[PDB]
């Protein structure tokens, strides 16, 4: 939240003349806040907008502060806290199958929630397990 | 079998027949041997002598009463069914081989000689010095008996299949 502003001359909005000229649709790009409406972002002052300039490299000096290092690429998760996670997602994968059945059964009987938690969960876990089995393999072929 | 309407029944046929199916057991050709018996009446296979014989040696052949082929070499409808008998032992012992060599332990120099029919004992050499089951160990005949690391680089390949049918857009 970092705003931008600059005044108007006492004998700007009284002689009859508009702030601030616009010759470009570039100025109506961006919507004021009420906050700033209330106190006066269009009686006293502009608001310039700010378009944040951004060289090649100062970006990557950046994403260093997250840079995933190829340990962390490569190394596996822990076994017991990975098998606990697989236990835990496939039973509450089988709580929504059961509330699924049902949901399918009633819905043609008499002519959703348990079908799209069940395709996120589906995905958590053949990511979860494919990721974890192919570091696995990469790893036994690449130390030894 | 084609022009069956207009050709008058030959009875010197079977003949021929039966002793190309004997050629067909002779190169161990058993898949094209039950073919051409389909391609045959029903009747004639339980008949005619001719036929019968051939389908008798590809029977105990398939059974496994090699014994029964042998002495079957005396029992022959028509002299012609000649050379075939003989491509036909050697056959058989090249299949007594395939069984010795892929379901056995060890079998030694006499016992070899008891179960392949070979040639007389002197030439009993023989399928050793052309077959050569890596013999030689312990007793010449020790038959040198012919019976755990991660496939990591085809699992990785598996589970990246799985990964990429998974995320393509389709």
């Amino acid at each position: 939240v970092i705003d931008a502003f600059r005044l108007i001359n006492a004998n700007m909005m009284v002689l009859g003349h508009e702030p601030r000229q616009t010759t470009s649709n570039l100025g109506h790009l961006n919507k004021p806040s009420i906050q700033a409406l209330i106190h006066g972002l269009n009686r006293h002052y502009y608001s310039i907008t700010i378009n944040y300039r951004k060289n090649e490299l100062e970006q990557k000096m950046l994403l260093n502060l997250h840079k995933k290092s190829w340990m962390e690429g490569l190394t596996l998760q822990d076994y017991s806290e990975h098998c606990k996670h697989n236990e835990s997602v496939v039973k509450e994968m089988l709580e929504l199958a059961k509330n699924y059945n049902k949901a399918v059964e009633e819905e043609d009987k008499m002519t959703q929630d348990p079908k799209r938690h069940l395709e996120e969960h589906v995905d958590v876990l053949m990511t979860s397990n494919i990721v974890q089995c192919l570091a696995a393999m990469l790893d036994t072929v690449v130390f030894k | 079998f084609d022009y069956k309407e207009q050709l008058p029944e030959s009875a010197y046929m079977h003949q021929l027949l039966g002793l190309n199916l004997l050629f067909l057991l002779s190169q161990n050709r058993v898949a094209e041997f039950h073919t051409e018996l389909e391609r045959l009446p029903a009747k004639d296979i339980q008949t005619n002598v001719y036929i019968k014989h051939p389908v008798s040696l590809e029977q105990y052949l398939m059974e496994g009463s090699y014994n029964k082929v042998f002495l079957a070499k005396g029992n022959i409808p028509a002299e012609s069914y000649t050379f075939f008998i003989d491509i036909l032992l050697d056959t058989i012992r090249d299949e007594i081989a395939g069984c010795i060599e892929k379901a056995y332990e060890k079998i030694l120099f006499t016992e070899a000689t008891r179960i392949l029919f070979f040639n007389t004992p002197k030439k009993m050499t023989d399928y050793a010095k052309k077959r050569g089951w890596v013999l030689g160990p312990n007793n010449y005949y020790s038959f040198a008996s012919q019976q755990t690391t991660i496939p990591s680089t085809e699992l990785a390949k598996q589970v990246i299949e799985y990964a990429r049918q998974l995320e393509m857009i389709v």
